[PDB]
């Protein structure tokens, strides 16, 4: 037992190993960064500090109500039948 | 009305279009002459300017074309050293030679009678050099000698590590005189393999300046360079981000750094644009300056770096631009104390930051009649203009007369220096290098979040 050992503690070959492996000149998420670097969102919205804020706030106003009123949708799709709007109360 | 309204207006003077021209013709093998006559000079200058240099060397044998740089004086198949020696000293005349990283020269000065001669010694040394090997074995010591030299100008050595780590993959990163194991390594076959595929005639051309007719130099470049061999895709340099950093503190206070960002072309039309903002930041010394006190200069980068804490943080710091067949440099050096780094280095970075956002007119016509002054003030000697012609041949296919150059640079101002840096150097890439007491120094990531300002 070399694990947690004082007296034999090394790596497993296997573990010396995998750091000998190599991904140099490789990249295989390049077709997406082309994607956004193509779309100019850099060079007409966030290069200038000013225009980054005023991204960061509209992005901010729209997401937050569009995310809000998702959850709502899916509060009312899991809980069908429980809340009080889709039961209604018939008088005697 | 008023007579302040009146005064006289001439933005170019009527000299900048009464200039001699400058005559050209393209030999059947390809050679290029060019020449301009000068009425009020009594001698010329002569030479041959190659568009080859360290950048073609081989990674294998980098440092040959710099071995042969001194090989073409040891002798040639029709005269020995010693006659080769004599023969330059009893014309009385001046011959120099150098080579860099894309362009080597040739070149002599003389009276007209003996211009004949020179272009003959030229070709001599040009094309019949023997590259013995028992005369290869001895240069080593002189190329090591000189190595050792090189080491001790701490300016060269700078912008050498600049371009080692700025260009880590190009043929640029090489520096010209080569590693020492090169210099130790070298053989007749390599300087002889660099020849036989750098020196082919549409690579050369011939200028002069002076008291020159175009018709015989046109005669005698045919007469002697016919033996020249005739010739037989690439891509742009990448630019690295890095840093490298030699920290030494047993070396006195003075620490020494050089910044850089990516440049452009030479044919690149904004390139005169770059020669205005390298003048907009300017220079400044404390030892030697002129009548102006810093603390009260136009130029507001020198203001602002001489107020610094009421003493001052910068020895002295000069900014440079570089252009290339394909890319360039853009940049500054300094020297500065100790504890002055920090500031020595960000006050210039937040200069070369405002040509982006805030530069005023007042400053660029500054500076347009600063860079005026100094380019329109070296052209007076023929060895200058003779440089001129060869350099702009080799650099743009042609000569560009003084009129244009003018008329280009008048009608740039603040909006378009606010554009062009807002092109290529806000949000940039920058390679970093120095030497010395570098404690203070600062991040390479500072330098890099330096490149923008969050105001605004
Ligand atoms: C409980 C209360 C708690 C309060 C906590 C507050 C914390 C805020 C900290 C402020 C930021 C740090 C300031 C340090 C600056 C250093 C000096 C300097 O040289 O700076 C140069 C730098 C200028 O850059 P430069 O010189 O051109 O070059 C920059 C370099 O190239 C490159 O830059 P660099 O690499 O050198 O880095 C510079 C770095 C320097 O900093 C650092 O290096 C260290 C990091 C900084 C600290 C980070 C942690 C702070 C946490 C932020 C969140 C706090 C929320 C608190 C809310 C309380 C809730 C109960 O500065 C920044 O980047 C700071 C950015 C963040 C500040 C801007 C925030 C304002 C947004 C307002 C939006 C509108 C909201 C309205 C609604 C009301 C909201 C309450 O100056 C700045 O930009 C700094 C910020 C300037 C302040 C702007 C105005 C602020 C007022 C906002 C509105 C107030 C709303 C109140 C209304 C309430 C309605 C009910
Ligand atoms: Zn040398």
């Amino acid at each position: 037992i070399r694990f947690g050992n004082p007296w034999r503690d090394d790596y497993p070959e296997w573990i010396w190993k995998s750091l000998r492996v190599s991904r140099k000149d490789k990249d295989m998420f390049a077709p997406f960064f082309k994607l956004l670097n193509a779309t100019k969102l850099y060079e007409y919205c966030l290069k200038d500090n000013r225009r980054y804020c005023m991204f960061v706030m509209g992005v901010g106003l729209v997401s937050s109500w569009m995310w809000s009123e998702w959850w709502n949708s899916v509060w009312r799709r899991i809980n069908k039948g429980k809340l009080y709007n889709d039961v209604p109360y018939v008088y005697p | 009305v008023s007579p302040l309204a009146r005064s006289v207006d001439a933005a170019i003077p009527e000299e900048a279009f009464n200039q001699p021209p400058t005559l050209t013709t393209t030999l059947p093998n390809g050679i290029r002459v060019a020449t301009q006559r000068l009425p009020f000079h009594q001698t010329a200058t002569v030479g041959v300017w190659i568009d080859s240099g360290s950048r073609y060397d081989t990674k294998e044998t980098n440092g040959a074309a710099h071995f042969l740089e001194h090989m073409t004086f040891k002798g040639t198949k029709r005269r020995s050293r010693i006659q080769l020696e004599q023969e330059i000293e009893n014309m009385g005349a001046h011959l120099n030679a150098y080579t860099s990283r894309e362009q080597t020269v040739y070149y002599a000065k003389a009276f007209k009678k003996d211009i004949p001669q020179c272009v003959d010694i030229l070709s001599d040394i040009l094309l019949n050099s023997t590259i013995d090997e028992e005369a290869v074995q001895m240069e080593k010591h002189v190329i090591l000698r000189e190595m050792e030299e090189v080491e001790r100008q701490t300016e060269e050595v700078i912008f050498d590590r600049l371009h080692t780590t700025a260009f880590r993959d190009s043929p640029l990163g090489y520096t010209i005189l080569g590693p020492e194991e090169n210099i130790r390594n070298m053989t007749r076959e390599h300087i002889l393999e660099y020849i036989n595929r750098n020196y082919t005639s549409d690579r050369m051309v011939v200028a002069a300046a002076g008291d020159v007719d175009h018709k015989e130099l046109t005669a005698l470049v045919e007469k002697h360079f016919a033996g020249l061999p005739q010739p037989k895709p690439t891509e742009k340099p990448f630019f690295c981000g890095s840093e490298l950093l030699h920290r030494n503190d047993d070396m006195g206070p003075t620490a020494h750094v050089a910044v850089g960002f990516e440049g452009v072309p030479w044919k690149s039309p904004d390139a005169v644009t770059f020669m205005l903002m390298q003048a907009i930041v300017g220079s400044y010394r404390k030892h030697d300056e002129g009548i102006v006190p810093g603390k009260v200069s136009a130029n507001a980068t020198v203001r602002n770096v001489c107020n610094k804490m009421t003493v001052g943080c910068a020895d002295m710091f000069s900014a440079f631009n570089t252009c290339y067949s394909d890319t360039g440099l853009f940049g500054f050096y300094a020297q500065c104390d100790e504890v002055a780094l920090e500031h020595c280095v960000m006050e210039i970075m937040f200069g070369i930051t405002s040509l982006s956002y805030a530069v005023t007119d007042e400053e660029v016509e500054r500076a347009k009649a600063q860079l005026k002054t100094q380019l329109l003030g070296h052209l007076d000697s023929t060895t200058a203009v003779a440089e001129d012609i060869g350099r702009q041949m080799l650099a743009y296919g042609r000569r560009m007369p003084l009129a244009e150059f003018l008329k280009r640079l008048e009608v740039i101002d603040a909006e378009e220096v606010k554009r062009v840096a807002w092109k290529y150097l806000h949000d940039a890439e920058v390679a970093v290098a120095g030497l010395g007491p570098l404690f203070g120094m600062p991040q390479l990531i500072n330098l890099r979040r330096a490149t923008f300002w969050l105001r605004y």
